């Protein structure tokens, strides 16, 4: 499978698992609220540290209002209706050198399966 | 883990 | 204005700077998803480290779900429409001993000004 380097330093690298739909409309714009799947684990370890399918509850923020951390609103901005990806974040597109409480550490690479359900404005 |  | 404690280790203690609306129909119940405002800062620096209200973004969560902070999930359901409060947030409701990313350090008291604007289920 490809993989799309979002960022020019390597640090969010996509790899699609499921092609989504094509078509402008299936596309979200900055501002929209996404509607996702996801699963966070530790690269180093594969541990899980996060996922909304756990709770079985999808979750939605604003895309590119900086709710989230600055990967996903990169990642999540380049993916279309139904795409399922996982994607490779450097600390960078994280939490960065301090981490963040008991279950990530500084300067951790960060794996998400993300997987875009819908968007509205 | 938000927000930060 | 008077405090009120949410837990009875004093960790989550709200003062209401602007009551809200009264009837069981303008508080949220727990997997609602719930519309707030906010700004948060640390108590020992006064250093704001995120808003909702510099993008100008109403910031949406589903309550009791584990999406945001713990004192935040005790705070927001403690909370009417239209509700404004301040919460100061002891670190165990917030990030704990190892804190996250650059701007909160481990072992921070928290205080947030947050105003509850809408809930739907």
């Amino acid at each position: 499978l490809e993989q799309v380097h979002l960022t020019e330093d390597g640090g969010v690298v996509k790899t699609i698992l499921r092609k989504g739909e094509g078509g402008e409309e299936n596309a979200p714009k900055k501002g929209n609220e996404v509607t996702v799947h996801y699963v966070g684990k530790l690269e180093s370890s594969g541990k899980v540290f996060d996922s909304s399918r756990e709770r079985n509850v999808p979750f939605k923020f604003h895309l590119g209002q900086g709710e989230v951390i600055k990967g996903w609103d990169i990642c999540v901005a380049s993916m279309t209706k139904n795409e399922k990806c996982s994607v490779r974040l450097d600390s960078k597109y994280g939490y960065g050198e301090e981490g963040c409480g008991e279950s990530i550490p500084g300067n951790s690479v960060l794996i998400f399966e993300i997987e875009l359900i819908s968007f509205r404005e | 883990a938000l927000p930060f």
